[PDB]
RNA sequence: GCCGAGGUGGUGGAAUUGGUAGACACGCUACCUUGAGGUGGUAGUUUACGGGUUCAAGUCCCGUCCUCGGUACCA
RNA sequence: UGGUUGUCGUCAGCUCGUGUCGUGAGAUGUUGGGUUAAGUCCCGCAACGAGCGCAACCCUUGAUCUUAGUUGCCAGCAUUCAGUUGGGCACUCUAAGGUGACUGCCGGUGACAAACCGGAGGAAGGUGGGGAUGACGUCAAAUCAUCAUGCCCCUUAUGACCUGGGCUACACACGUGCUACAAUGGACAGAACAAAGGGCAGCGAAACCGCGAGGUUAAGCCAAUCCCACAAAUCUGUUCUCAGUUCGGAUCGCAGUCUGCAACUCGACUGCGUGAAGCUGGAAUCGCUAGUAAUCGCGGAUCAGCAUGCCGCGGUGAAUACGUUCC
RNA sequence: ACGGUCGCAAGACUGAAACUCAAAGGAAUUGACGGGGGCCCGCACAAGCGGUGGAGCAUGUGGUUUAAUUCGAAGCAACGCG
């Protein structure tokens, strides 16, 4: 249920999750840390799209 | 969140990570084992080596949840610990809120 | 009918190009291209300052990110709605890349439009960006509709 | 009431702020241009009929 | 009079004490679409009553009123 | 009912003469091929023509030649706070007469036509941009309240005067519009650029006073002179830093100003204080193809006074038109 | 429908009247229409830019209150209209 609602909830969430499922539900845009700091993803942004 | 660094000595995590988010959107924070997901909410909420800059909207009431269970006033009972003010507030808003 | 075509004008004080021009006739807000010229010239020379590079290769760059090949259009028969993909020309990928840094440059949300188009064309060079959404997600559409042509 | 308004405002009221224009050919207030001291369809037929020396068709 | 059953929105009606002027399907209202209706799309209105128990009541409890039916005087 | 309009619609249609075909209603022309913005024009045709429509002539803008130089213009000529003076009609300008763009000329396509596509010239290129012009008719559309009106009705009243109120009501819906929700922003200071039009019981300089709305005295002007009239967005600095705020101005209290017998219902404006809803809007829906949309001010009618409406005026000034699949 | 013949049945064949209407109908013409075809055109669609619908107020109109809320307009083609 709080996969559920918060689809339904209205904006700013910060979501840090270690599960590949829960943010099925509650992704737009992600932040993949990485080497040397983050990485603003919009997508998957992976293989550096051409 | 502009210009951030972030270090721990000599264990360096972020290194002039420039992202800006504003209201009404999903951001999911996804680190494989120590990215400093929870540092980084740390160093956005706080001061303490967030080199660089970061700004935030001083009339935003951010809610926070944490990853560790450490932030109990304890051995305080519910009652005292739910701001329940009259009658309902216990009922309509809390217990049931509670239970169900 | 038939097709008419339309004129633009050459030079840019700095940066002497045609289609930085085509930039400063866009984004203009209620005829006011002097806003649009400072906020541009502020924003490449930011370009220019924070990435050491002349801000014309970083900005065709960015283009070259954005400029979408395939729309897709539409074509209704029956009950259908089948969407159509579309090779794009030329002329046309250009402006579709200059609306989609326009858009959503000003739709990013920083403290000027100098920082916000600047941060957005520093995004698309560095392909992941925000008008890159788009075109990722237009060639997405082309790729799973590719069976109509 | 046409005539005995025609005729009210033909008189000299008590002050001059109850002075309102009028027709002089076709009663009417509304529309009664100051120049011409004429109604305003009154004035569309007689500039019709070639009277009214100034008024001809406008293109610009 | 006695026994048994139900009393919610304009309607029929679910709800094991945990949030409902209503949650579910209709009506109803305001708008949209249409030439104007209908369909369709968008938003909107204290549990028969009175007094408790409870942190919480349609529900648990004590009383009153109404309606269905069985059980009687009489024709 | 006359008169005067909307609408289809600036759509390209609508008819008639004479002829022929058909018992007749009708048909024909007006259909076909190309072509157009066009029933435009050509070609073919049982039709040949014609009329109302279309176009053209008319007005404006785009340029140049001549005339005409003050109140307009200042290039060389010196004086000027200043185009003020003398000087000059060159230049802009103004307002008259012209010239000018006609597919005219080239090449290509196409019946050889009509025409079309590119090219050259040119300020202007294919009705150059716009206006005015609105065919037969449709809606028994609108107007008996501009007027005139046939018929019917009232008449010491359904007519007339006067004051007062109302046409500004207000729980609600609904058309059009204005202002915002903000950094391309807000405030403050500096610099510049307009067009078009108005002015006689009117336009009203300048000076003075008032924070301001404005006030008192008044020059010039029946106006290319003088006034309205200090254009604003713009550009450049200073300042705030993303909040229901240095956004926005509703609403409201008090004190004022102008107009006018008189501003309570029921005027505009100013000053102080208060500062709301609103952080770009659901279904749906509208305008616009270029100096247009967007935006910024200016002007004039009406009128003592009342403009966010309308009518014109300039300022900056885009994006797009693949196409006719769909409404 | 009644009667009759045939039929296992369903029904077939034969076949009126009271009553009711001033039309029903054919073929062809001119139009209009089609959720018929073709061709064409218009900011009509698409391609865009800005809006309206949300908020505040100005303005006009419906309802309702009224002593009167004067009268006229009412889909496009009434509703900052006279």
């Amino acid at each position: 249920q709080l996969e559920e609602t918060l689809s339904q909830y209205s904006g700013t969430l910060l979501a840090v999750s270690h599960d590949r499922y829960f943010l099925e539900k509650t992704t737009n845009s992600k932040l993949v840390i990485s080497n040397n700091g983050i990485e603003k993803q919009l997508a998957a942004a992976a293989a550096a799209a051409a | 969140v502009q210009n951030v660094t972030k270090a721990f000595g000599e264990r360096t995590l972020f290194k002039n990570a420039n992202f800006t988010i504003q209201h009404g959107e999903k951001v999911a924070i996804i680190g494989p084992n120590g990215s400093g997901k929870t540092t980084l909410l740390n160093i956005i909420l706080g001061q303490e080596t967030a080199e660089g800059s970061v700004w935030v909207s001083p009339s935003a009431n951010i809610g926070y949840l944490t990853q560790e269970v450490f932030d109990l006033p304890l051995e305080q009972t519910p009652e005292e610990l739910f701001e329940n003010e009259t009658f309902k507030a216990r009922g309509h808003v809390q217990n049931l809120m509670r239970h169900l | 009918k038939g097709p008419v075509a339309k004129r633009d004008v050459l030079p840019d004080p700095i940066y002497n190009s045609k289609l930085v021009s085509r930039l400063i006739n866009k984004m203009m807000i209620d005829g006011k291209k002097g806003k649009s010229q400072t906020i541009l010239y502020k924003s490449f020379d930011i370009i220019k300052e924070r990435t050491g590079n002349d801000a014309m290769e970083v900005f065709e760059q960015a283009l070259k990110n954005i400029m979408p090949v395939l729309e897709v259009k539409a074509r209704r028969v029956g009950g259908a709605n089948y969407q159509v993909p579309v090779e794009v020309r030329p002329e046309r990928r250009t402006t579709l890349g200059l609306r989609w840094l326009v858009n959503y440059a000003r739709l990013r949300g920083e403290k000027t439009m100098e920082e916000r188009l600047a941060n957005e064309i520093l995004d698309a060079a560095n392909n992941t960006g925000a008008a890159v959404k788009k075109r990722e997600d237009t060639h997405k559409m082309a790729e799973a509709n590719k069976a109509f042509a | 009431a046409k005539k005995s308004m025609i005729a009210k405002q033909q008189r000299t009221p008590k002050f001059k702020v109850q002075e309102y224009t009028r027709c002089e050919r076709c009663g009417r207030p509304h529309s009664v241009i100051r120049k011409f001291k004429l109604c305003r369809i009154c004035f569309r037929e007689l500039a019709y009929k070639g009277q009214i020396p100034g008024v001809k068709k406008a293109s610009w």
